[PDB]
């Protein structure tokens, strides 16, 4: 029912002809590839 | 609709064909043409492909030739 | 009325599919275009082709080969290779994107979009078959693509065919001759998957097969092409009993009911013999007596595990050629005498013996020297614990600093997956030592 | 299939384009006219990876050339293979750069970015299944860094999964190509680290160092230096294009080379290289091949590779070769130089095979690895950056186009922070 | 593959071996003259030439099947007249030794 | 059957006329003398659409020319293809309007309705099964909007069941030709909303924007601007005159593009167009047709089609092509750009295919769309009007020939309301 897409997907907001202040910027680690941290550990079951 | 053929392949046997039918000792259900019929069926259709595969090629060619002609 | 279906997932298998199937066709002489020039055969009538092929209605003979891959480069080569005329067009399935050596991508990213057809493809093939003997699954453990789909393939099989027995051949990473830098991770998980869903398995470590080449065939610069043929030869011997007439045939079914002490510990290793190039075939007697003993030599084993560090629980050997029944019995008799090979206390007889007449065929331009002797070896011993140990020994080391973890994190898999992988791997090895302790 | 598009910026960025498509054009056998006269189908099995299709069979580069000043762009047009690119892909401003990051990143480049984003968006959506980008821009230039980096920053935002390949040219202190280079360098890295995935730092010193101690040639132009790099680029992209033992694309390369999320600066080199007067006696075998690949002097980054500990590296052989003589060699190197490799990652060198060697040769190698020796570059840039800022000299310009002081302080801390982490792994032990 | 240098020779170096090795393996009725005799059938005009479709067809009947790439090198070397035609006579003149 | 008759108004109306007939004559193969020399049966199959048969073999256009000053009807009949307009239908007074919306619509136009109204009725009486009317009139021209609207106001009074179409050339903001352009802009619009079934907006600012950037020709002319527009009108009704897959009569265009009664203004354009230097290096495939159709720079209007959302749009494919890609490609455009298309009108693109392509090419497409962006045009026209009215500037010219400034105030309320009403749904959600 859901049809959950994975890596690429196909639904977008500003796909084809979208685009119509110096104060703003990235502060420390807003970047995706930085942030040498990992999420919390969850038990998980695997029982199925 | 009608029912003219006892079997889609074999027509009804000639009335002289059933000289007996006195007892259930002959049935004509044993084929005796089965193995032969299958093998012959192979080639009869295969030509059909042989005819068709060429046709699809030329149809494509006419499609391809024009493109350059436009080119 | 007997047929088999072989599943090859991942590049490693893909190069195996061409190798494995090429031997079979020549074995029958099935012509490359698929339309065998036809012959009266020399063994077991003319029905032998049924197992590996089905009548085409008119013309060729399509193998029951279904190929799945996430990359086009390796696969499509078959679509334009010398065997363009062999496989059916819509059964060599390839995707679009490459796994990039990540299991989570292989097990939680592109499954549904592509795993769906594999069941769809396989089901259609099965419906034609009537008395299916079983299935064979071939994949590379260290291959990023195969581990996910395969495990994805394996898990789904358990519900798809249930009682339908499943037999598999994997390729674990080499202890020191390695290829990738993250192979242990997906391997540990990959084995983690297949512990609970395969009746019988086999290990084919790369290095071990590497060594035999220099010692026996006397070749100094081999490439993956050389390796596959050996893998092909073993498979042919294993499946020989199905179609070729023999005094005591051994069907595939008699592997999940004869070679496993328990449903859990089913990882068994195979061997091969004799392996002598005709360069030196001018001297070796190539007799039954010597060949049988060579089956128990330590160096020739198909995996780099020393049998002398463990016992023998179950071993399956099926012969092919012009061996005499009397000689074989003598072959076993001597082996049990040797103290160097010691069996467990609760296993009185640890041998199911197979015999075959037809001599193995020769691949064109190959390195094998066709002989009148051949032994196919299948053994499940207590020695197989260590191979897991080394993989575990690696897996623990990297985890301490959580290396290369995020990229698996970003594919949807949770971090706790590892804990059960170590425990499930850990939960096993203790089992192997226990059964090996005499009562 | 899984094709990629290229965008280049700056004279160094542009110049490489003239050579870069030159070698790629010949590898598949493209002539100056662009018509296909290829001999074997092996040159067209995966041609779409770098070319589209149009009427008459003419094949057009997937090119996007952008700059602030037209003069450098004008030259690239008139040379050989200067007729492949189509005008629509071209863009050019009117005021120039002036090697000032401000005019390249906030005021001037802001107005023109609309066209490139539009032109970049035209190519991507058309392609079957976009696989990634390769950005070749210069950090030592104003328009280069300013327009360049900002181009990398914006793209990531709209695209979630696209992979990135970035080839940069860090300035070495000896060849002071721009006094304002130190400031620009720190600004570029700050933006880069947050969005760039893979970056290959090539020091111009090595190109000069390479030209003398490797090739042994008298008078090279920037074409040769442009020639040397171009081989490296094609070295990595080939495997995705041709048949091979173990196919491996760019992304497959990433998974094995970045141990942690933001330790992703790599080191590349080429081999085998030999001079006119010294290329007759040696024996051309991979065992001789590997020897020149690991040797530090040949590496194309001024950071000495023997002063650090290797973390991750990849090997991409070219041409035919058996598995043995490559794999066994690799195993040999790992054990015989234990002290030079980290201890908590075993079998930490990747290898792969490509079935089409470069035309005119028999064997070649392209190497990419993550080595801690790269820490030498940032600190030395790090030390230089602080020196000029303690006097505020040259700081006024960046403040003349809307910028402000705390940006520089933030950037300096991160780069000081980035160096901080990249060494804590060096002394780490299991 | 890599057929820019000695490739033209090297690529044809293997193909002969496969044809030479393949025929011997089966060791049956394979008469090297069968190909010579078969070719005249497709000659039609007896000019000694055949377009690529025929030559691939000619190989199909005998029992020798090859890759797409391997054939491609075939045309380049034996296209003496740069008409894109393989001189089967030339081909048959080859793949035939001088005897021990 | 179901033919139409054309009424052109004003000098701008006449010149624009001088072309489409010429092009319209070209497609049917009608020589200047009126002697038919087409090649196939198709060109004569539907000749009734724009011509009536006259004894002698030469074909009479159903054209009615109206203008308050004789010059326009003078030059139109002097140049090429000027002799096809037959002298009876020419109607002209003696005065001229002088851009006075008052002069051309109450002072002189009101006096002339008699003859022109008589002639048009007869011509409509001639057709077998009437379809509608087309009009060319100049809003910024006093006479055009003046004489033009009254007839349009008059025409709807007697043909209640005939669809009405009006091509309009509203003045762009950047470059102006008349100072009284604001005033006459609103008055014509106010009367245009209340009577016209379909009015198309074309901005002269865009055309020159279209010519320089796409056609890349050095020296355009009003003939060229006429050339572009003249093609479009043939674009809307082309499929009607020829056999085809999905016949789409102009009325069917009304069905699928008018959401509510008062929003009856669309924006159109013609493509593809190639350059003097790009015609041979582009691509000719369906994706190119869709890629340029929605491109911002191609729409003939000054309003950018991205500042708002498309309420509905239609694409009329011309020529042969695989319908697969026609329908699928639209499904490509709709999905990736949902945010720019309102979310309560699923499947909001119309498609049609015609089997007769333009003379000299293989593929063709013409585009018609009603987009929210059009609010930009009326506001600036609306904003300008308020600027001049508060000071009663130039009020006397209109006050001294029968008018009261109350009507001017009345006009603003309707025009302002339409602008407000037109934008109400943009913030509306489901
Ligand atoms: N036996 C054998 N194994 C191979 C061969 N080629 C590759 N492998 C194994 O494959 C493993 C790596 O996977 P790849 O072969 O590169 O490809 P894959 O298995 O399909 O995995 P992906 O990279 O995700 O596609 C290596 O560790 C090898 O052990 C081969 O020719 N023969
Ligand atoms: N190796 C090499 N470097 C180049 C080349 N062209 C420019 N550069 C580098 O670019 C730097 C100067 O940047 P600049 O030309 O101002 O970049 P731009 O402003 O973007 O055009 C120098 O430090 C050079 O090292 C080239 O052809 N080869
Ligand atoms: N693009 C274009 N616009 C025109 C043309 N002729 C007239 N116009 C427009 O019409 C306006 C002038 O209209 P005008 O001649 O006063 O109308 P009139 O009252 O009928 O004479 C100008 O602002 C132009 O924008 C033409 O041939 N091409
Ligand atoms: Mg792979």
């Amino acid at each position: 029912f859901e049809l959950s897409k994975g890596p690429h997907s196909h639904k977008d907001f500003c796909s084809t002809f979208g685009r119509v202040s110096t104060s703003d910027f990235r502060k420390k680690n807003t970047g995706t590839m930085g942030s040498n941290k990992l999420p919390i550990i969850k038990p998980f079951k695997y029982a199925d | 609709m009608k029912r003219v053929k006892e079997s889609y392949f074999r027509e009804h046997p000639h009335w002289s064909d059933i000289n007996g039918c006195s007892g259930a000792k002959e049935f004509e259900g044993e084929d005796l043409a089965y193995d032969a019929r299958i093998k012959y069926q192979k080639e009869t259709q295969k030509q059909w492909i042989e005819q068709q595969i060429r046709e699809k090629k030329m149809r494509e060619e006419a499609e391809r030739n024009e493109e350059r002609a436009y080119a | 009325m007997r047929e088999v279906i072989s599943i090859h997932v991942g590049q490693g298998g893909i190069q195996v599919g061409n190798a494995c199937w090429e031997l079979f066709c020549l074995e029958h002489g099935i012509q490359p275009d698929g339309q065998m020039p036809s012959d009266k055969t020399i063994g077991g009538g003319d029905d032998a082709f049924n197992t590996f092929f089905s009548e085409t209605g008119a013309g060729k003979h399509v193998p029951r080969a279904v190929f799945l891959d996430l990359e086009p480069t390796v696969i499509d080569e078959v679509r334009t290779g010398t065997y363009r005329q062999l496989f059916h067009p819509e059964q060599l399935i390839s995707g679009k994107e490459d796994a990039a050596n990540n299991f989570a991508r292989g097990h939680y990213t592109i499954g549904k979009e592509i795993v769906d057809l594999c069941l769809d493809r396989i089901r259609k093939l099965a419906d034609n078959c009537t008395g299916l003997q079983g299935f064979l699954v071939f994949n590379s453990v260290g291959g990023g693509t195969g581990s996910g789909l395969g495990s994805l393939l394996l898990e789904r099989l358990s519900v798809d065919y249930g009682k339908k027995s499943k037999l598999g051949f994997t390729i674990y990473p080499s202890p020191q001759v390695s290829t990738a830098v993250v192979e242990p991770y997906n391997s540990i998980l990959s084995t983690h998957s297949l512990l609970e869903h395969t009746d019988v398995a086999v290990m084919l470590d790369n290095e071990a097969i590497y060594d035999i080449c220099r010692r026996n065939l006397d070749i100094e610069r081999p490439t993956y092409t050389n390796l596959n043929r050996l893998i092909a030869q073993v498979i042919s011997s294993l499946t020989a009993s199905l179609r070729f007439d023999g005094a005591l045939n051994v069907d595939i079914t008699e592997f999940q009911t004869n070679l496993v002490p328990y449903p859990r510990i089913h990882f068994m290793l195979s061997s091969y013999a004799p392996i002598i190039s005709a360069e030196k075939a001018y001297h070796e007697q190539l007799s039954v007596a010597e060949i049988t003993n060579s089956a128990f030599e330590p160096a020739n084993m198909m995996a780099k595990c020393d049998p002398r560090h463990g016992k023998y629980m179950a071993c399956s050997m099926m012969y092919r050629g012009d061996v005499v029944p009397k000689d074989v019995n003598a072959s076993i008799a001597t082996i049990k005498t040797k103290r160097t090979i010691q069996f467990v206390d609760w296993c009185p007889t640890g041998f199911k013996v197979g015999i075959n007449y037809q001599p193995p065929t020769v691949v064109p331009g190959g390195d094998l020297a066709k002989v009148m002797r051949a032994v196919c070896m299948i053994s499940n011993s207590t020695a197989i614990a260590e191979v897991f140990s080394r993989l575990d020994h690696k897996f623990d080391l990297m985890y301490a600093k959580r290396a290369f973890v995020h990229w698996y994190v970003g594919e949807g898999m949770e971090e706790g997956e590892f804990s059960e992988a170590r425990e499930d791997l850990a939960a096993l090895e203790k089992d192997y030592e226990e059964v090996g302790i005499e009562t | 299939m899984r094709e990629i598009v290229h965008i280049q910026g700056g004279q160094c960025g542009n110049q490489i384009g003239a050579k870069f498509w030159e070698v790629i054009s010949d590898e598949h056998g493209i002539d100056p006219t662009g018509t296909y006269h290829g001999d074997s189908d092996l040159q067209l099995e995966r041609i779409n990876v770098y070319y589209n299709e149009a009427t008459g069979g003419r094949y057009v580069p997937r090119a996007i050339l952008m700059d602030l000043e037209p003069g450098t762009m004008d030259s690239v047009r008139a040379g050989p293979f200067g007729q492949l690119f189509r005008p629509d892909n071209f863009v050019f401003g009117q005021t120039g750069a002036g090697n000032n990051w401000a005019k390249g990143h906030y005021t001037e480049g802001a107005e023109l970015i609309d066209s490139v984003l539009d032109v970049v968006r035209k190519e991507a959506e058309g392609c079957d299944c976009l696989q990634g980008f390769q950005i070749t821009h210069s950090l030592g230039g104003g328009t280069g860094s300013g327009m360049g980096t900002l181009l990398i920053s914006k793209v990531r935002e709209e695209y979630p999964d696209r992979i990135m390949e970035t080839f940069s040219v860090v300035p070495s202190p000896k060849v002071s190509d721009t006094v304002v280079e130190p400031y620009n360098a720190t600004l570029s890295v700050h933006q880069l680290v947050e969005n760039a995935d893979e970056c290959m730092v090539i020091d111009n010193e090595a190109l000069y160092d390479i030209c003398f101690r490797t090739l042994k040639l008298t008078t090279p132009t920037y074409g040769d230096l442009n020639h040397l790099v171009s081989a490296a680029m094609s070295g990595v992209t080939c495997c995705l294009r041709f048949p091979g033992q173990l196919n491996s694309d760019l992304r497959k390369l990433a998974v094995n080379l970045i141990p942690f999320p933001r330790l992703h600066f790599f080191m590349i080199g080429f081999a085998p290289l030999t001079s006119r007067g010294s290329q007759q006696y040696r024996a051309l075998t991979v065992p001789e091949l590997t020897q020149q690949m690991f040797d530090a002097k040949n590496m194309m980054c001024a950071a000495d590779p023997r002063h650090g500990r290797y973390l991750t590296a990849s090997a991409l052989f070219r041409g035919r070769m058996s598995t043995k003589e490559v794999d066994e060699q690799m195993l040999n190197v790992q054990n015989k130089n234990s002290s030079y490799f980290v201890e908590w990652i075993p079998n930490n060198i990747k290898s792969s095979i490509c079935d089409i060697p470069p035309k005119g040769l028999k064997m070649a190698v392209t190497f990419v690895g993550n080595s801690t020796a790269i820490q030498e570059m940032f600190k030395r840039v790090a030390e230089q950056f602080t020196a000029m800022f303690r006097r505020k000299a040259f700081l006024h310009w960046y403040t003349g186009e809307g910028m402000d002081e705390m940006e520089f302080t933030e950037a300096e801390s991160n780069m000081n922070d980035l160096v901080s982490e990249y060494q804590q792994y060096q002394d780490a032990t299991a | 593959m890599s057929l820019y240098g000695v490739g033209l020779n090297v690529q044809v170096d293997r193909i002969k071996t496969e044809f030479r090795l393949y025929v011997s393996k089966q060791k049956g009725g394979l008469n090297v003259r069968n190909l010579r005799r078969i070719f005249e059938q497709l000659d039609y005009q007896q000019n000694g030439q055949l377009n690529l479709d025929d030559f691939k067809a000619g190989l199909n009947k005998f029992g020798f099947f090859l890759k797409n790439v391997d054939y491609q090198c075939l045309l380049k070397y034996f296209d003496v007249e740069q008409n894109g035609n393989v001189n089967y006579l030339a081909f048959l003149s080859c793949i035939s030794q001088t005897l021990n």
